[PDB]
């Protein structure tokens, strides 16, 4: 539980770990990994309204949790060249299982005004929708 | 004997690294060193000066050119013309080249020593295999921290083309052995690998003691009736 | 033109399979016709082929032919003589052929595949290394389970030598791409080794899964009105 | 007496038992088999000779047999035994360590904490 390795939240997982070495027998040291998941027990599949049934399967590799692509900067001799550091995350198209807290999510719903139709707007994590 | 004409590529190295994307342009098969003369279609900085009648069958003719010119147009696609005019034939013949087509981006993996290896203390192995790219030209460098290790470190193979699934790809590998302390106690090494098909023309792998193989796994699932929105 | 120095050994593909191994040396320097002068100090029951010859650098040609002696001689220490002569300057650089002394061992590593490749349901790929070995020939076969995979399903790179303190050593790898259906099933595979400074001229390793797993893991279901969880 | 090996164990086709005796001074030994409660003709299985094994100080011996039963048997769980006579035995007993085939531990804690993370 020392250095963080990844820590997700489309998916809603945190991944740490340490070396912690005994000096007698230096040939073998243990080397630990934690994994956390917090397993949401009422959210929908996709993430509208009347979509489908509360999801009740939930899938993690640890190859998408551990993805980095943000891009990086390497010297090489003496100059600056941008890299990538994945080759997967074409792009969104991920399903993510809970919400995230900084942003914010609507939905379009039509009601009636005695007329015609409009095409109201709804907050669904109303706190962090504020128009600021 | 026979003369023919022959057209190679800009190297990748400086193209990459550089923008200087200096051609070039090789007959071989003469045996009169003084006649030759060179034209290309397009020219604007067309003073391109020719190379030595160097070494050949025996000490026989064998005159090339270069044509500087950097890099901007070879990335959108345009194309190049060179044509000879010796004495020693009774036809001027013509190539050209064109940066290719129908290319695909490489598949990099970092993979950890191995654990007999390590057992040892002594040195251990790390290799970086590069996979599914349409060209034959690649690079690969090594990186130690934020470090980049001299070439003579390392060692690479050359790019050769995999059985086919298909449409034919390549392939290339390197290794490096650095000392046993410096890995357990918690050092970097990166992988690099550049190529034409890639977006930003690079990329990137690290790795190191923690992100492999561990002893010991603890996992915890924690069951939430209580909100969705992971804190 | 002017002689150079020029060497040809027996082959190993057939030295530890097989008892067909032909000698064939060389010593070249083309100006003149046929003017052919031996030295095959040991000819104890054996005649040498000569045939046609083939092309070379625009008129120049060259001579060579073979004895069979098979009789273990090679890889005792007899030095097989090699020294041309012709009307013209008796004056050789000669050939003295025999096994080579100083010999290191090979250590083979077999690599798992990398996690990526596996969640995604294609083809995974496994690697072959063998590093340490004192000349630089070799020969690499792959196994799955008992049967001899054909030698057209993967790749092996050549042969080349290391960044080293001292002592010279080589080095070589090869890849194979499975199904992973396959490699989900249990089967094995098994990378193949031969060199001539192993005394039994083979060394295997094998693969599957099972191999690298972890020895000790802790699972905890945290259930409802228990949450505890810190940011 | 030894498990078998793993590898008998993917085509599930037959199992095989090694029976192992090892370091004695008379060179005269038998070895019987047996599935069960009953014994087995001496035409079912297949045994050696004795030889002087090396080893340091003084001379002893070694023997060895083995015998092919069926999968689904083993699978399910019958007994075997190898019954090795002698002449310096007081009975000239058996052995029978055999099994139809890892570490588990469960646990459930009520965990009044007063404070931790998750
Ligand atoms: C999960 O549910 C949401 C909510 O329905 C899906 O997003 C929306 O899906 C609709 C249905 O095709 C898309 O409709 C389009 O709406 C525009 C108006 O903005 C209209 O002019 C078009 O003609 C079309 O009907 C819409 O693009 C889409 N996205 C929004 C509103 O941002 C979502 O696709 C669902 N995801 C999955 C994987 O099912
Ligand atoms: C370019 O090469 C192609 C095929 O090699 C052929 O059309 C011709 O040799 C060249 N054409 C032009 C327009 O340069
Ligand atoms: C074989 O030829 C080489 C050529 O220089 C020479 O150095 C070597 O001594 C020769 N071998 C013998 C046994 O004379």
């Amino acid at each position: 539980e020392r250095i963080v390795l990844v820590d997700n939240k489309c998916k809603c997982a945190r991944i740490t770990s340490r070396i912690i070495r005994s000096s007698e027998d230096p040939n073998e040291d243990i080397v630990e990994r934690n994994i956390r998941i917090i397993v949401p027990l009422n959210n929908r599949e996709n993430i509208s309204d009347p979509t489908s049934p509360l999801r009740t399967r939930f899938v993690y590799h640890l190859s998408d949790l551990c993805k980095k692509c943000d891009p990086t900067e390497v010297e090489l001799d003496n100059q600056i060249v941008t890299a990538t550091q994945s080759n997967i995350c074409d792009e969104a198209t991920e399903t993510c299982y809970t919400y995230d807290r900084n942003k914010c999510y609507t939905a379009v719903v039509p009601l009636v005004y005695g007329g015609e139709t409009k095409m109201v707007e709804t907050a669904l994590t109303p706190d962090a929708c504020y128009p600021d | 004997c026979h003369p023919r004409l022959s057209l190679h590529r800009p190297a990748l190295e400086d193209l990459l690294l550089g923008s200087e994307a200096n051609l070039t342009c090789t007959l071989t098969g003469l045996r009169d060193a003084s006649g030759a003369t060179f034209t290309w279609t397009p020219s604007s900085g067309k003073s391109a000066v020719q190379g030595p009648p160097e070494r050949d069958l025996c000490g026989c003719y064998s005159v090339s050119s270069v044509l500087p010119g950097c890099a901007q147009p070879w990335n959108h696609g345009e194309t190049f013309t060179c044509t000879a005019a010796h004495p020693e034939l009774k036809t001027p013949l013509t190539a050209n080249i064109t940066k290719s087509g129908n290319t695909f981006r490489p598949e990099v993996h970092l993979l950890p020593p191995p654990s007999e290896e390590l057992a040892l203390n002594e040195l251990v192995t790390l290799t970086c295999l590069a996979r599914g790219f349409s060209p034959k030209d690649v690079l690969v460098r090594w990186l130690q921290g934020s470090q980049e290790l001299p070439r003579e470190k390392y060692l690479t193979w050359a790019s050769r083309q995999e059985p086919s699934q298909g449409t034919t790809t390549y392939a290339v590998t390197s290794i490096l052995r650095v000392a046993a302390e410096d890995w357990k106690k918690g050092e970097t090494f990166s992988c690099m690998v550049g190529h034409e098909a890639l977006p930003l023309a690079f990329t990137q792998k690290t790795i190191d003691r923690l992100a492999g193989k561990p002893t010991h796994i603890n996992v915890s699932v924690v069951m939430a009736e209580a909100d969705g929105t992971c804190y």
